[PDB]
């Protein structure tokens, strides 16, 4: 029978979810005690300077916090779903906020890498590894959290695939979307902290809703330009503004390979307008400024990205209107003499 | 003990995870293809000396251009995969993958790996592709792209039948043992 094949498959996913969850938890502990802790063990103090020992938190980011969450909360809850795997989607929904901690870890990872590049040779590590009998370096373990958060959406999608007619299919789909949500926000934020030359506080712009690379054209009212050959810009859609940056491509020494961006200009949302369709390309759309005294023709890498940008801009324009309206009514509610 | 870090990149669905599982367990997952492949250490013997082949999957990271590269550092060899029955995964090799690993790891050699060769000669597959005027990628085409992108070489396999599977990794080992040279033009 079909219903039976799917229940089996659902158990397979649940088992893998559970086994990999334990391995993960166990692998984090193993390194927090096998390395992080050893950075305080006097018997090892002769293999590590004070400078390194003080940078433990840079090396491990918030791995301990992350370890705590899964070891105390998550693994326990996932296991409370063995007999009914379809309900694992609720475990995720019930703890969506907690998963925010991965944002901090990922943002700090490149920092930890940069540090690791310098001290990976330090005898302290070769020593800890030997005692742990690890064939792989600490670095590979530091990657685990990044790899784990990016596996949860695969596992959920897999569970949802075999749960269409189950009680809980909606929650699974919601869990999947929320996790995909976090992954996007985390990834989005990694671009945001790479912005250089922004005189001011980026947090005053509001939530970062979208970011991406585009071919931009200018078609400003006669009176940097990209008249015929598009220019390349990385745009950041915030609640209060659209930021235009240029992908800096200069490494230097140490070679910071992750691209950084140079702030170029901001378009204040209150004066932003949008044109949904541009002739000749389903993936082009326009972000104009001040009744079009400034017009930018953006070409998204795909029609889906274009659609996502348009919808996000529209939600912001819609909230801006609602907000602007609720404001005038609190001003107009002054008709009390 | 020297370690060779091998990272497998490529579009989702080209069977990166699948290919790694099959090589390490020497058997293809019959009733359930695992989703997860944690960092794995295979002890290999290079000219009488023991080495650790450290295998890394990237499945699930394909859409995050900031998380994805966090795996690149210290890589000794990249396996750039595309499915021989997915023209788009092939297109992404020159359009997305090679440019990216080339930028992050200039001196790091990489192989072009065609997967799911067992589907290449399958009616249903041929058929499906036809509905979009597409055809499976031939070894010749792939070899040309490999020469053009400066891939150390092109190899193809089937995680299902294991044909050429072992060879993919031997080639990865060989590529990793070469002195840190910048992408050089290939013959053939």
């Amino acid at each position: 029978e079909e219903e039976e094949s799917l229940a089996i498959l659902r158990r397979h996913v649940m088992n893998e979810l559970l086994d990999t969850e334990r391995a993960y938890v166990e692998e984090l502990l193993c390194v927090l005690e096998g390395y992080a802790a050893e950075m305080d063990n006097p018997l090892m103090a002769h293999l590590i300077s004070t400078g390194l020992q003080n940078k433990k938190n840079i090396l491990f980011g918030n791995m301990e916090e992350i370890y705590h969450f899964h070891n105390r909360i998550f693994l326990r809850e996932l296991e409370s779903c063995i007999d009914c795997p379809e309900l694992v989607g609720r475990c995720f929904l019930e703890r969506m906020e907690e998963f925010q901690i991965y944002e901090k870890y990922c943002q700090n990872k490149p920092r930890s890498e940069s540090l690791w590049r310098q001290c990976s040779d330090c005898p302290f590590f070769q020593e800890c590894q030997k005692k742990l009998d690890h064939k792989l370096s600490l670095d590979s373990y530091l990657l685990k959290p990044v790899q784990r958060i990016t596996k949860y959406q695969l596992l959920l999608k897999e569970m949802l695939k075999y749960s269409k007619h189950c009680e809980g299919a909606e929650d699974l789909q919601e869990a999947l979307s929320s996790i995909l949500g976090i992954l996007k926000a985390v990834n989005d934020s990694m671009h945001l902290i790479a912005i250089t030359g922004y005189d001011g506080n980026l947090g005053d712009l509001g939530k970062l809703l979208m970011q991406g690379s585009f071919s931009v054209w200018t078609d400003h009212k006669k009176g940097e330009l990209a008249r015929f050959k598009p220019m390349q810009r990385h745009l950041f859609l915030h609640e209060k503004a659209v930021l235009f940056c240029k992908k800096r491509e200069e490494n230097g020494e140490g070679y910071e390979k992750a691209p950084s961006f140079s702030y170029k200009q901001s378009l204040n949302m209150t004066a932003v307008g949008i044109t949904e369709n541009v002739k000749g390309d389903t993936k082009k759309f326009e972000i104009w400024y001040n009744a079009r005294e400034e017009v930018y023709i953006i070409q998204a890498p795909t029609p889906e990205i274009k659609a996502a940008w348009v919808n996000e801009i529209r939600k912001v324009l819609t909230s801006q209107l609602q907000a602007c309206r609720e404001a005038s009514q609190h001003r107009a509610l002054e008709q009390s003499h | 003990m020297q370690t060779i870090k091998c990272v497998v990149v490529g579009d989702g669905a080209v069977g990166k995870t699948c290919l790694l599982i099959s090589y390490t367990t020497n058997k293809f997952p019959s009733e359930y293809v695992p989703t997860v492949f944690d960092n794995y250490a295979v002890t290999v013997m290079i000219g009488g000396e023991p080495y650790t082949l450290g295998l890394f999957d990237t499945a699930g990271q394909e859409d995050y251009d900031r998380l994805r590269p966090l795996s690149y550092p210290q890589t000794d060899v990249f396996l750039v995969c595309f499915s021989v029955v997915s023209p788009s995964s092939f297109e992404n090799v020159k359009e997305k993958w090679v440019p990216e690993i080339t930028h992050h790891c200039p001196k790091t050699p990489f192989l072009l790996v065609g997967t799911q060769i067992d589907l290449r000669d399958d009616p249903s597959t041929i058929e499906k592709l036809a509905k979009n005027k597409q055809k499976p990628i031939t070894p010749e085409t792939a070899e040309k792209l490999a020469r053009d992108l400066k891939a150390v070489k092109y190899v193809e396999c089937s995680a299902l039948t294991q044909k050429g599977l072992k060879n993919v990794f031997d080639e990865a080992i060989l590529a990793a043992l070469e002195p840190p040279e910048p992408k050089k033009s290939r013959r053939s």
